[PDB]
């Protein structure tokens, strides 16, 4: 049986190939372990357990929500209110302030200066990442103070002058090794 | 390389896919070398109803387990890799035809090659963090039929923004209407 | 030459530096006085991004003159 021996040595190969890059593996460190150590170390000492949160992008929108929701009262909360109502009201406070988000809409990494409008209408009506400005004019229509955490950097407040409960949540870049994700804190 | 996830037929967007695998292939270390054997055939475009596509990628048969190893995460990463966007990962099956009376026979027809076989099991890999406890099939006073597929309640929370989108790509793929039902 | 940082926050930061100083050693001096990594900071004169490899006052970036800090955060 040719077949049989042909089937046996592909899968000898691709283990052999496996194992092989399976070395490299082990000899490459994991920033994603650390960045995990760092993060429940700094749990530890907050003392609120992290929440998950959603992929796709709108994790940013859903946590600030989530942790508003935790945060502020169940009379000043709305059920009526949304991840996708969150990006409507931060593409109205940026249409509040237009001078301003058109200096944040301009991006040293996107080496072009974006529209304010059409950042607006991106953040809202699609599921691109919020801007930290954004995301900060956000908290401060909302009233509800941001407390962002980062694993190796300081902590950072911001539109803490607002009535509302302060929000918690933590942004971490190597937890996901495709890019930074965004997840919620509550109080434990 | 992008050329080597990719098997045979080059676009755009597979290599973009293949981009983002290499990437995800060269970090996170605890990861690396389960990934690496693997290559997917081919890509495909579903729209939805909801209006965010799909990504159907069609893969090997015989390498379906390596991905059913490591699936929820690289489709985590996956769908924040691409903004509005499902992704499903899908074996590209052979159908062969029923043998008639007037057609020649080559060799014996497996089991697993019928239409309705191949039907079942691209319905089972849509769905396959949860497991299928039941299947029913509707027939309609119209004449039309819609089969409705039981969920089992366990780690639904992977799949359940995604149902319409399994129903759109199943109409697509194989014609039939099907309803997605958790029993609780 | 001392010059003033606005950050997102709504935090002024005030830098001593130089007017033959680089932009990524005002990102370093950044790092140094607020604990910003420089790969996650944009630094804006006039409506204008600064560009990295690139001197202090080419874009008339005098004493007591205010940039912008924004700092990027994209996580989703």
């Amino acid at each position: 049986n040719r077949q049989k021996e042909r089937l046996a040595k592909r899968d000898a190969a691709i283990a052999k190939m496996k194992e092989e890059a399976a070395l490299e593996a082990s000899k490459q460190p994991d920033l994603k372990k650390m960045e995990q150590e760092s993060i429940d170390q700094l749990c530890e000492l907050k003392k609120l357990k992290q929440f998950d949160i959603q992929p796709d992008g709108h994790s940013l929108f859903a946590s600030i929500l989530d942790q508003l929701k935790l945060r502020h009262d169940p009379k000043k909360l709305d059920q009526d209110m949304d991840v996708m109502k969150l990006r409507w009201l931060s593409c109205n406070y940026v249409q509040e302030h237009r001078d301003d988000f058109i200096p944040y809409l301009f991006d040293e990494e996107t080496m072009k200066m974006k529209d304010i409008d059409e950042y607006t209408k991106e953040m809202e009506h699609t599921a691109q990442w919020g801007g930290e400005i954004e995301i900060l004019a956000l908290s401060h229509v909302f009233d509800c103070p941001i407390s962002i955490l980062m694993s190796g950097r300081p902590i950072q407040v911001y539109n803490e002058c607002g009535k509302n409960p302060e929000l918690k949540l933590v942004y971490y870049k190597h937890s996901y090794a495709l890019g930074e994700h965004y997840n919620s804190l509550h109080d434990s | 390389p992008q050329a080597k996830i990719l098997s045979q037929a080059p676009t755009e967007l597979e290599l973009q896919v293949a981009q983002a695998f290499v990437e995800l292939e060269n970090s996170s270390p605890e990861l690396k070398a389960e990934l690496r054997p693997l290559q997917f055939k081919s890509i495909r475009e579903i729209d939805v109803a909801g209006g965010k596509k799909a990504l159907a990628i069609f893969v090997p048969v015989p390498s379906l387990a390596g991905f059913h190893k490591v699936q929820t995460k690289l489709t985590r990463e996956l769908e924040k890799k691409f903004q509005d966007r499902h992704v499903i990962f899908l074996a590209e099956r052979r159908i062969l035809p029923k043998p008639s009376r007037t057609s020649r026979q080559v060799q014996k027809r497996p089991r697993s090659r019928t239409l309705t076989a191949v039907h079942d099991k691209i319905l089972e890999d849509l769905v396959f963090p949860t497991e299928i406890v039941g299947k029913r099939v509707r027939y309609l006073v119209g004449g039309n039929k819609i089969q409705k597929v039981l969920l089992d309640s366990k780690d639904v929370q992977q799949i359940d923004y995604k149902l319409e989108s399994f129903q759109a790509v199943y109409n697509k793929l194989t014609g039939k209407q099907i309803v997605f039902e958790i029993p609780s | 030459m001392q010059i003033f940082v606005k950050t997102l926050t709504g935090k002024t930061i005030t830098l001593e530096v130089e007017p033959s100083d680089t932009i990524e050693n005002v990102k370093a001096k950044i790092q140094d006085k607020e604990g910003i990594p420089p790969d996650q900071q944009r630094l804006i004169f006039a409506g204008k991004q600064l560009e990295d490899g690139r001197t202090l006052s080419d874009y008339n970036i005098q004493k007591e003159s205010t940039l912008h800090l924004v700092l990027r955060l994209r996580g989703g």
